[PDB]
């Protein structure tokens, strides 16, 4: 929900720990126009 | 491989990526009926989750 974002030639990158990462509030909304996955599935992200 | 691919590529060989349960050994699932992953009911070809 930030306002500005970084380039590709310079993208930004976030260490994420320390946390409860709850997927809920972000996949189960619709904002989304792409969601695809390589090594893991939206109906197992939370179990993980 | 050498027998199987081709050059731009085969894409005849589905898996499937869901179902609402594990299947029982030696079951075979032919339905391709859409996977409402979300809690929207979801007729017709694809949608949001
Ligand atoms: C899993 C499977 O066999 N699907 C086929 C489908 O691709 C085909 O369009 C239809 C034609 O009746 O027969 C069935
Ligand atoms: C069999 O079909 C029923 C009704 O749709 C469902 O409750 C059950 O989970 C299915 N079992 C398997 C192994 O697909």
């Amino acid at each position: 929900n930030a306002t500005r974002f970084a380039s590709v030639y310079a993208w930004n990158r976030k260490r994420i720990s320390n946390c409860v990462a709850d997927y809920s509030v972000l996949y189960n909304s619709a904002s989304f126009s792409t969601f695809k996955c390589y090594g893991v599935s939206p109906t197992k992200l939370n179990d993980l | 491989n050498n027998l199987d691919s081709k050059v731009g590529g085969n894409y005849n060989y589905l898996y499937r990526l869901f179902r609402k349960s594990n299947l029982k050994p030696f079951e075979r699932d032919i339905s391709t009926e859409i996977y409402q992953a979300g809690s929207t009911p979801c007729n017709g070809v694809k949608g949001f989750n």
